[PDB]
């Protein structure tokens, strides 16, 4: 072992973001198990063969109750991994079928290498059930940790009715934020629904700004 | 023919109803910016200008901005500011209700 | 014929009504 040793500390990393990621977004998850130590990742989810399998890698998240308060229509969620180079069209079926039979609001899909273009076509298929996708690289840093990124804190509709009845606003009229803004992928934003940011201002310290995804 | 007419003015002070804020909760500076002092002294001195009624002792001035100035002092300016929000609904501060500076 | 000896605008609010 020279390099696996490197790929397994990818996996690593890639695990804990989703984790970090997944808490965010607001299910249930244990600090327990985002402070996982690499030996911990080691002898858990890889092999004697320090091999990396991801069929126990999966996992199932549910609302914490303070966000089936805030967010009533939070359902379960559903994130998976692949060791292939290449999701199949296969291999996506029996994931989106499995998010049907298991009656998942949403579920996060992610892909070593690529996904064909082939496989592309049926995450947004099934609705209401919403399919993301992500890759193992490109996700190994979570980047709300990165100093330049302000705190964003999706809004819910009972505050966004406030915030527009205080405002006399439109949706339309709002600042923007992209639905393939990364920081908007990261919060599962679905467009019409405002996030918070809270800004670090060099002149007036924090001060709260408001986005909407559109 | 004429009820097309009575139906656009029902519609035109129904909105205008709509968009006018009452009083009790208007959540505007209890100041007066400096554009409405700028603005109510043009307009009352013009209005002087065009022979209204003075509600202040001419002390032998001719300026009209110095007569609204010193009515503006006095707080005697029949005036009323109609401040606009963004999406056309406004607010209704008479001058008397306001404080300069 | 000016903005100051006419109305701007006259429009009728109902029919005429005969008394």
């Amino acid at each position: 072992d020279q390099e696996n040793e490197r790929n397994i500390s990818r996996l690593w990393r890639a695990f804990r973001t989703v984790k970090e990621m997944v808490k965010d977004r607001g299910y249930f998850i244990t600090q327990e198990e985002v402070e996982l130590p690499l030996e911990d990742f080691k002898a858990k989810y890889c092999d004697s063969m320090g091999r990396p399998q991801r069929k126990m890698m999966s996992f199932q998240a549910n609302p914490t109750e303070e966000s089936i308060s805030k967010f009533p229509d939070m359902g379960s969620l559903w994130v998976e991994f692949c060791d292939e180079p290449s999701v199949g069209v296969k291999t996506m079926k029996t994931f989106v079928i499995h998010i049907q039979e298991k009656n998942f609001q949403t579920g996060i899909f992610v892909y070593q290498n690529n996904i064909t273009p082939s496989a592309m076509k049926l995450v947004p298929s099934i609705p209401p059930a919403t399919i993301e996708t992500f890759n193992e690289a490109a996700l190994v840093v979570n980047i709300t940790h990165h100093e330049l990124v302000p705190k964003h804190i999706r809004l819910s509709s009972d505050e966004k009715r406030e915030l527009l009845k205080r405002y006399r606003l439109k949706e339309s009229q709002l600042p923007r934020i992209q639905r393939a803004d990364p920081v908007a992928l990261y919060l599962g934003l679905k467009r019409g629904e405002v996030v918070k940011i809270i800004r670090k201002s060099e002149t007036s310290g924090r001060y709260a700004s408001y986005r909407i995804c559109m | 023919g004429p009820e097309d007419f009575q139906q656009h003015e029902q519609i035109r002070r129904k909105t205008l109803k709509e968009k006018a804020i009452p009083k009790d909760q208007r959540a505007t500076t209890p100041y007066m910016t400096k554009y409405e002092r700028a603005r109510i002294l043009g307009t009352r001195a013009l209005q002087i200008s065009m022979n209204a009624p003075v509600f202040v002792d001419l002390e032998g001035e001719t300026d009209p901005l110095r007569i609204a100035m010193k009515e503006l002092a006095e707080k005697k300016i029949p005036l009323v500011i109609r401040r606009y929000l963004p999406d056309g609904s406004f607010e209704d501060w008479s001058v008397e209700e306001l404080i300069v500076d | 014929a000016t903005t100051l000896n006419t109305p701007v605008v006259i429009h009728a609010t109902q029919l005429p009504q005969h008394v």
